């Protein structure tokens, strides 16, 4: 329950915050003006003269004889072309990096919403649980959903037990002390509990392992046949 | 053609000489980056533009020791937005 | 490599000086000088932005504590050496040594003074190596006192022992294989940085990759100084001549040859430069990648955090980029 309550908060508040003025779709709004502008510019260009005598065809054509209209026109022409290569270049080099983000995108959603990934920052902040998709326009937007530990807790530990000229190691978990006892426990999670012969491995002797302790080890076995 | 009133504050940083905007001693997060890591802002005295060195973040010190750990108790759901 | 030089242009400057017949034709050639600033100013932006996204990892400035045993292993010749003012380490220092730049664009009161004279200049970063230096130390100083914990969420503190027992652990072989052989792995890694030092110290050159950058761009440069010195077709190359040898009916023709020339030059150097800005942003991306994924965790991925089963990583800084110790 208090798992839900969290995720269902979480919820809400991205939904407040994307409700109330976000602007935080920047990404996809530069795409939209970097075009506007360029085809923009493509149609101021046209008003310029390179050189001529005047920027207008019509106007060369009436005011000259033919032989000098087309020495005339060969200007605006190559001025023009220069112009219309200049736009295409740049979409190209454009369109690489849309290319290289759309890439991106394909595998973060193969690897992020269709399955758990154990890459570090890559699908959100933390431990990756689980990841939602959302379109948008020209744009995807992705919903990941992570888990942060909290309340830490300071304890004093040890590498390994000494009991009967044994050293103990824990199969999975370590080994707290809380003042006066000593017990094992996950590593992302403080839940104590007595160390026995089910949750701990032997081998060798304790003077080999630098920094271990004379704890004892419990043996279910013997209490229960007698 | 424009003069700039010379009698302002004057600071001199490696980008060049900046002239409306007074050196301060205070670290902030940069908010009009200037360069040579220096920054400029907008801020309430009055008001006035102010200049200032962009600072990278708290301090902090683990409390590192031989046989000292720390276990989380609790944790938290966080849901965050990324857009491509 | 991470970064790149960040140039500007004066267009006016460039093609016609002080002259102001040229800028009077340049007048009728439409919008090119905005452009290229445009393209120029993105690329410049970009550059920080790639220093940012790949040194910026770390949420606070972490510290090491006063006391330096971790184990038996050493780690002095990567912490900050509090002698030197950079607070630089000794990989840090050599490597600033080895690579040798032209000029970071400070107070300028030769190549670089006619590069100054025509129009052409350099800005400086906006971080200085002090910061890179400082976010370097602070991720150094938290992988070692708190492990992958860091970078997870807030910093917690563990046995430098310990960490190794669950690096093992990730890798197959069991943590008592570590606690019966801590002498000789700490003694086998203080060697092994000590050759690392020493290769490097004894005039390795392995910095090939960060001196190509600066050599493409100062010889680039150096291109489009010298493009000043072609006619194009026209009478001369110096427009003061055309000037006083030509009545303004021929100057006007004498001078449009040179105006379209140094345009030409000026658009294939910004068409390269931002071809060369697209890998240098890609290349950044990648750094930031395994910046994320190696040093702030482990990562099973074969052959990407070095050869082997990966254990650990430690970033170095170097000028316009980034080295990894695996
Ligand atoms: C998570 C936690 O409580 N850590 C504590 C720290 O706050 C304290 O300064 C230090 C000194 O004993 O011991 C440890
Ligand atoms: C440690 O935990 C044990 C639980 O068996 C408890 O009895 C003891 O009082 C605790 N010591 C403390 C909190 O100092
Ligand atoms: C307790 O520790 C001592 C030395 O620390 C050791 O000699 C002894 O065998 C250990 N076990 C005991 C006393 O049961
Ligand atoms: C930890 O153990 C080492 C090894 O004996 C010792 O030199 C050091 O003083 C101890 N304390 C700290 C804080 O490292
Ligand atoms: C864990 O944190 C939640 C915060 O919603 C709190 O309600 C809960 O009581 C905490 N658990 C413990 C054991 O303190
Ligand atoms: C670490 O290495 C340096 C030089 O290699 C050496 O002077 C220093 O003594 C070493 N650290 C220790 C604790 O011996």
């Amino acid at each position: 329950k208090l798992i839900a309550n969290q995720f269902n908060s979480a919820i809400g508040k991205i939904q407040d915050s994307l409700s109330s003025t976000a602007s935080a779709l920047g990404k996809l709004q530069d795409v939209v003006n970097h075009n506007a502008q360029a085809l923009n510019t493509l149609v101021k260009q046209l008003s310029s003269k390179f050189g001529a005598i005047s920027s207008v065809l019509n106007d060369i054509l009436s005011r000259l004889d033919p032989p000098e209209a087309e020495v005339q026109i060969d200007r605006l022409i190559t001025g023009r072309l220069q112009s219309l290569q200049t736009y295409v270049t740049q979409q190209l080099i454009r369109a690489a990096e849309i290319r290289a983000s759309a890439n991106l995108a394909a595998t973060k959603m193969s690897e992020c919403v269709l399955g758990q990934s154990k890459r570090v920052d890559f699908c959100g902040k933390g431990y990756h649980l689980m990841s939602f998709p959302q379109s948008a326009p020209h744009g995807v937007v992705f919903l990941h959903v992570t888990y942060v530990p909290a309340q830490e807790k300071n304890f004093t530990t040890a590498p390994a037990i000494c009991h009967d000229g044994k050293a103990h190691f824990p199969r999975e978990g370590v080994f707290v002390s809380n003042g006066t006892h000593w017990f094992v426990t996950q590593r992302n999670f403080y839940e104590p509990q007595i160390i026995t012969t089910d949750n701990t491995f032997v081998s060798g002797n304790c003077d080999v392992v630098i920094g271990i302790v004379n704890n004892t080890v419990y043996d279910p076995l013997q209490p229960e046949l007698d | 053609t424009w003069r700039v009133s010379t009698g302002s504050n004057v600071f001199q940083t490696r980008a060049g000489c900046l002239i409306g905007a007074e050196y301060v001693n205070n670290s902030y997060e940069c908010d009009i980056p200037i360069g040579a890591g220096i920054c400029a802002s907008y801020q309430t005295q009055s008001q006035s533009i102010i200049a200032y060195t962009m600072s990278l973040g708290a301090e902090n010190s683990v409390a590192y020791s031989n046989n000292s750990i720390a276990i989380p108790t609790n944790f938290t759901i966080s849901v965050t937005t990324e857009i491509l | 490599p991470v970064s790149m030089t960040k140039t500007s242009v004066d267009c006016t400057m460039y093609i016609c000086g002080d002259s102001t017949e040229c800028s009077n034709l340049l007048l009728q050639y439409g919008s090119f000088c905005t452009q290229l600033k445009r393209a120029l100013t993105g690329i410049a932006v970009e550059q920080d932005k790639n220093t940012q996204e790949v040194f910026a990892q770390v949420k606070q400035i972490y510290k090491t504590p006063p006391i330096k045993y971790f184990g038996g292993f050493n780690f002095s010749q990567i912490l900050p050496d509090p002698s030197k003012p950079s607070k630089r380490s000794f990989i840090e220092d050599l490597l600033f040594n080895k690579v040798t730049l032209a000029d970071a664009g400070f107070i300028k009161q030769d190549l670089i003074c006619a590069q100054k004279f025509n129009g052409l200049t350099v800005l400086p970063p906006l971080l200085t190596d002090e910061m890179i230096a400082q976010y370097t130390s602070a991720l150094l100083a938290g992988t070692i006192t708190s492990g992958w914990t860091f970078g997870a969420g807030a910093a917690l503190q563990i046995p430098f022992a310990m960490q190794m027992a669950y690096r093992f652990n990730g890798i197959g072989v069991t943590q008592n294989v570590l606690y019966e052989n801590q002498k000789l792995i700490a003694n086998q890694f203080n060697s092994a940085i000590g050759k690392i030092q020493d290769s490097l110290s004894s005039t390795a050159s392995a910095l090939g990759k960060l001196q190509d950058v600066v050599n493409h761009n100062a010889q680039a440069l150096n291109t489009l100084v010298k493009q000043l010195s072609s006619k194009f077709g026209a009478i001369s190359s110096v427009l003061n001549d055309i000037l006083s040898r030509l009545d303004p009916p021929e100057a006007e023709v004498q001078i449009d040859r040179l105006i379209t020339g140094r345009l030409q030059s000026l658009q294939t150097y910004v068409t390269q430069q931002l071809i060369r800005a697209a890998e240098i942003r890609a290349s950044a991306n990648l750094a930031a990648t395994k910046m994320s994924e190696c040093v702030l965790g482990q990562s099973k991925r074969v052959d990407f955090c070095g050869k082997g089963y990966h254990l650990m990583s430690f970033p170095q800084s170097a000028p316009h980029g980034v080295v990894f110790l695996h």
